């Protein structure tokens, strides 16, 4: 019951979600064979569908 | 009658902080149209005083000097200075009876009393009432104080008359249930008046039961204040002309800066064997024609009047911002959006030497035609107009921006610029900024859809 | 028939300069008077002047 | 600083990559090759600040 | 005289007949209560306008008469015109929620929101558009914010009614989200504001030298949220006589029949009032004529 | 249509192609080769 | 007073409204138009 516990990691717009949100990992080009464990955490225009 | 009375206890009721005195007017078939009087939307009037700045803006300076600084990101002042202007004007009461009738047979139809001093038969085809209050500053009055007016169809466009307020007080202030009392007294005279430019005249009322005869103003007109207020009122004609003037010497200018030998930024073809020395000779004749028919209605001010707009300079930052931008990278075109100049909108002068019959206002729209293509311009309908073939004519072409070409036949033609840093700002907004859409009866409330059909109050039909 | 094809490079020469010195020398003599200004001026000025 | 940091990092220079092939690595392309040995397994990590 | 015929142009498929057996105990306006009309005069479409104005379209539903859809029967459909004070049941289309006890009129079907335009009865060049049932809280709502958004977009340039309108063209009632598509200005809009301004300002003259300033001296003695929420807007704004209280009887007579002309400028009539509601909230039982 | 049919050639290896069909050096027709036509799919992730 | 060309070589046309052709006075009308320039004022 706090705002949050990682407010560098949870913004949108944040180190962490332009980082693993795969929508700016496009943005900023990447391999998509590799598999980043943090991307089934960050991807929120999935888990909002 | 509707307006007269309802206005003048309405100036009875705001008198306190704006001293305006009411102006009981109605027009004719002299000032407009009888088409122009059944569409009229809404009527602006201004109070400027003997000095000539305003009654909307700041006694003392402004921040509408700095003459023009020629940007096209601020492009006048920015926004500012156009919701200044916006304050200025004020929005008076308005009628139309779209009927030809007689006056004084009108105001004994109603209930108002008609004693003149002489039986003037006033027989005009139709009627539009309109009151002005003219604001004096303090209980004492100024001769030489003017007024403006402007006339408003929802198509956007305007009619500015002009007049000092010497001709509407100079023989009245040399002699001198509410509602029942008013027709009771009625009217005492009745006085037509022209302009500043003699273009129209038009009528005024005068009641005796006004709160206007019992105010106790002064007047006097003293000959130095008229001698400024004419002066205050030749910048604000001479802003269309010398800007004109600001045109002609670019001219003489970049063809001294190059020597003669112009090229070509336009699509014709041409014939070798033809004689040029005739056609050097017809740009000189031609060019001076031009200045002698020069007028406001023209494409360098029709060019300029969406610059004066509302959101005019934030999209021209925008226009700048979109080009002053790096290239999509790889990364961008896989997985960014689509990203977005096909055609302009260009007025142009024409003028022809061989009949003397110059075209003022034109509306062309021009862009690049492919394969090195430097310039074609077009009608609204494609007609590829195909006037700069012949060798009557030159014509003057100017951009949505402040660019300028002058034309010679065979599309010959001379880019340059236009300079309008001698222009101050005050004026350049005030004969012909872009005003906004103000809403009305039949007005979509959300800005712009399908308008349906306008009100037209008319006589053709019953009012109902 | 005999027509040049509307290129960039293609311009039109000075007309021997001489004709450009008259249209220098059209803008001196045009510099002296024509504002314009005046006659709308000494219009309004004599209408008041009347009045 | 961007050979420095290359040089502090471990991780070699982009190689000056073919235009053509950045379509390719943003198509998807496996990159990093394996290791000599491996006496454990696949190796997995993330980071977040 | 109350069962209604109307005959059909096009065929009749198994689709379209299966969707009119949807539609029982259905609500359409009918115009003049003709024996015996075609499916053209059936519905809205033949009066629905894009860009004509709301208003319009709010007032001419109103004066066509109301009916019920059952007893299909080919090539015809029955319409069972009710009367007053019998228990009909409704099965309502626009999705807004009912509670039972509550009351019911009839508004212009102002578009959802996603744009969902279901016709739900398909020919060529005509569509069943279908009648609101809305309850009255959000219907006067409705009619309130109409009225309001109508009188402040008077001498406003499109910049600040713009926006005070994509906030107040939103409503929500019951978890809900509602939009306002043709808020034009119109005669019948105008002269509706002309009412509101001399029955108002009547008002104005007819109140007494001590409800005038009753709420100064509540500010005065007691300070509470709402009179401060009251209070704040009052001060943007800006012992007793003579009491003689059959003048003040008279007064407050006066100012009850002028605010009773003021507030029927956005209530309706109640043509609807509920008796049970199917949780499901697809038909519900109504005890009132159309 | 233009604008139609990019609205439904919205992925990586669409555009990817518009991408390889402009960032060459030299013209269309020599990298391209034609196949034919499909007459049947089989709707995996990498349809047969 | 001559053009400076880009082509060498001129080429023909087909009237169409659409490509913009040189002006048709031959030799008699320019010399018109130069009379009338010289009596205007």
């Amino acid at each position: 019951f706090a705002a949050t516990h990682n407010p560098w990691a949870s913004q949108a717009g944040c180190l962490s979600d332009v980082l693993y949100n795969t929508r700016h990992r496009e943005r900023l080009g990447y391999n998509s064979k590799f598999y980043s464990p943090c991307a089934q955490y960050f991807n929120t225009e999935e888990i909002i569908a | 009658m509707e307006t007269h009375l309802y206005s003048d206890l309405a100036f009875e009721a705001r008198f306190a902080d704006d001293e305006q005195l009411p102006l009981h007017l109605v027009l004719d078939q002299e000032v407009l149209s009888n088409e122009e009087a059944e569409t009229l939307r809404y009527v602006y009037y201004r109070n400027v005083d003997s000095a000539g700045r305003s009654t909307g803006r700041a006694p003392g300076g402004d921040e509408d000097d700095a003459p023009a600084s020629d940007d096209a990101e601020d492009a006048v002042g920015g926004d500012r200075a156009f919701d200044r202007e916006r304050r200025t004007w004020q929005r008076a009461c308005f009628r139309v009876l779209p009927r030809p009738l007689e006056l004084l047979d009108y105001l004994r139809q109603s209930g108002l009393t008609v004693t003149l001093e002489k039986e003037q038969r006033v027989r005009m085809f139709y009627a539009v009432f309109t009151t002005l209050g003219l604001r004096c500053p303090d209980n004492r009055l100024s001769g030489a104080q003017t007024l403006h007016l402007r006339l408003v169809w929802p198509d956007g466009s305007y009619r500015d008359w002009e007049f000092l307020a010497r001709d509407l007080l100079r023989e009245e202030m040399e002699a001198n249930a509410r509602t029942d009392e008013w027709k009771g007294a009625g009217v005492s005279r009745l006085r037509e008046v022209w302009d500043v430019q003699h273009r129209v005249r038009l009528r005024v009322l005068w009641y005796v039961n006004s709160f206007w005869r019992s105010r106790e103003l002064s007047y006097d007109d003293h000959e130095v204040e008229l001698y400024r207020a004419l002066d205050a009122y030749r910048a604000r004609i001479a802003v269309e002309y010398v800007l004109i003037r600001a045109v002609r010497d670019e001219i003489y200018a970049v063809l001294r800066r190059d020597g003669g030998a112009l090229p070509q930024r336009f699509a014709c073809h041409v014939s070798r064997n033809m004689s040029w020395r005739v056609v050097w000779e017809l740009c000189r004749h031609a060019l001076a024609l031009w200045m002698d028919w020069a007028d406001v209605r023209s494409c360098i001010i029709k060019a300029l009047t969406p610059r004066l707009s509302r959101g005019a300079a934030a999209a021209a930052q925008r226009a700048r911002r979109q080009r002053e931008r790096s290239a999509p990278k790889p990364q961008e075109l896989l997985f960014g959006p689509r990203n977005e100049p096909a055609e302009q909108t260009w007025y142009a002068d024409v003028v022809r030497c061989v009949r003397a019959q110059v075209d003022l206002g034109v509306e062309v729209r021009a862009a690049r035609c492919p394969r090195t293509g430097l310039w074609i311009v077009r009608d609204r309908r494609g007609r590829l107009r195909r006037w700069l073939s012949q060798p009557e004519v030159c014509v003057l072409y100017v951009t949505p921006d402040l660019d300028f070409y002058w034309v010679l036949p065979g599309g010959f033609a001379v880019s340059s610029r236009v300079t309008l840093h001698g222009l101050a700002q005050r004026a350049l907004r005030d004969r012909f900024q872009n005003f906004e859409a103000v809403l009305a009866r039949g007005m979509h409330v959300e800005a712009g859809r399908q308008e349906p059909e306008t009100p037209r109050v008319s006589g053709r039909r019953l009012p109902f | 028939a005999v027509f040049f094809e509307p290129h960039e490079e293609n311009v039109l020469r000075c007309p021997e300069r001489v004709l450009r010195r008259l249209l220098e020398d059209a803008a001196v003599t045009m510099r002296g008077g024509g504002w314009r200004e005046d006659v709308l001026m000494d219009r309004v000025r004599k209408r008041y002047l009347r009045q | 600083v961007d050979r420095w940091i290359r040089h502090a990092a471990g991780v070699e220079r982009p190689q000056l990559l073919d235009t053509e092939t950045i379509s390719m690595l943003t198509f998807g392309s496996m990159s990093e090759r394996n290791a000599a040995a491996t006496v454990h397994g696949q190796k997995a990590a993330c980071e977040l600040i | 005289e109350a069962n209604i015929f109307c005959t059909f142009d096009h065929k009749l498929s198994i689709a379209d007949v299966g969707k009119l057996t949807k539609l029982v105990a259905a609500v359409v306006p009918i115009p003049q209560r003709l024996h015996l009309i075609k499916h053209y005069q059936l519905g809205l479409h033949q009066f629905v306008d894009h860009t004509r104005g709301y208003v319009r379209l709010r007032g001419l539903l109103r004066n066509m008469t109301l009916t019920l859809m059952r007893r299909v029967e080919g090539n015809q459909i029955l319409l069972h015109v009710p009367t007053h004070g019998l228990l009909y049941t409704v099965l309502n289309t626009g999705p807004v929620t009912w509670e039972k006890g509550d009351a019911l009129c009839v508004l212009p079907p102002l578009f959802h929101g996603p744009l969902a335009r279901e016709n739900l009865l398909t020919l060529g060049q005509w569509e069943l558009v279908l009648p609101w049932i809305v309850p009255m809280p959000l219907a006067l709502e409705i009619n309130q914010r109409l009225l309001i958004m109508g009188l402040f977009s008077l001498d406003r340039s499109y910049e600040e009614v713009k926006a005070a309108v994509q906030q107040l063209q939103t409503i929500t009632f019951r978890d809900a989200t509602f939009t306002i598509p043709d808020p034009v200005i119109d005669q019948h809009l105008l002269i509706d504001m002309k009412t509101a301004c001399l029955s108002m300002s009547m008002v104005a003259n007819l109140a007494s030298e001590l409800t005038m300033t009753y709420v100064r001296k509540l500010a005065l003695e007691d300070s509470s949220m709402l009179l401060v929420k009251c209070q704040e807007l009052l001060m943007r704004l800006d012992r007793p006589q003579h009491v003689s209280p059959d003048d003040e009887i008279a007064r407050l007579s006066a100012l009850f029949v002028m605010l009773r002309q003021l507030d029927d400028l956005i209530r309706e009539q109640v043509v609807f009032t509920v008796c049970d509601v199917s949780p499901d909230n697809k038909s519900a039982t109504c005890i009132f004529k159309g | 249509t233009r604008c139609l049919l990019e609205s439904v050639y919205t992925a990586s290896a669409a555009r990817a192609a518009l991408q390889w069909l402009d960032l060459g050096p030299h013209l269309l027709h020599r990298r391209l080769e034609t196949l034919g036509c499909v007459k049947t799919v089989s709707l995996g992730i990498t349809s047969l």
